[PDB]
C-alpha cells in the first residue's frame, strides 16, 4: 500500500513545474491589464461627457 | 397670399432679433444672450460635477506590489508551513 501511494509522486515534479511557473507567471501579467483599466476610465469618462 | 405672406414676415421679425439679429430679444424681457450661451454654457457642467469629470482627471496607475524582494523569509516561512500540514494529509 506504501508503495501504491509512492507510485504518485513518480511525475509529479514534473507537471507542477509548469504549475509554479504559470501561477506566478500569469498571476503579474495582469499589470497590463491595471494599466489598461485606466485608460478604460478615461475613455468611459469621455464618452460619458461627451453624451452630457 | 395675405393670410401668408403677413404672418410669415411676422414669424421671422419676432425671432430675428432673437437669433438673426443681436438685438437680444424683444418677445421676453430677460436676456438671453447672457443666458444660454453663458449661463447654460455651465449647465452640464452644473448638473454634473464641475472641474472634476469634464476635466477628466486622470489618476496615473498605483505601482502593483509583490513580495518585495523577500528570497528568503517568505521561501523558508512558506515551507516550513507546508511542512506543519504535510504531517496531517
Amino acid at each position: 500500500d506504501r508503495i501504491d501511494s509512492v507510485s504518485q509522486l513518480q511525475n509529479v515534479a514534473e507537471t507542477t513545474k509548469v504549475l509554479f511557473d504559470v501561477s506566478k507567471e500569469t498571476v503579474e501579467l495582469e499589470s497590463e491589464a491595471f494599466e489598461l483599466k485606466q485608460k478604460v476610465e478615461l475613455a468611459h469618462e469621455a464618452k460619458a461627457v461627451l453624451d452630457s | 397670399q395675405d393670410l401668408y405672406l403677413r404672418e410669415l414676415k411676422d414669424t421671422k421679425l419676432a425671432p430675428s432679433t432673437l437669433q438673426d439679429a443681436e438685438g437680444n430679444v424683444k418677445p421676453w424681457n430677460p436676456p438671453q444672450k447672457p443666458n444660454l450661451p453663458e449661463l447654460e454654457l455651465q449647465g452640464p457642467e452644473a448638473l454634473k460635477a464641475y472641474t472634476e469629470q469634464n476635466v477628466e482627471t486622470a489618476h496615473v496607475a498605483k505601482e502593483s506590489e509583490e513580495g518585495e524582494s523577500e528570497p528568503i523569509e517568505e521561501d523558508w516561512l512558506v515551507l516550513d508551513d507546508a511542512e506543519e500540514t504535510k504531517e496531517s494529509h
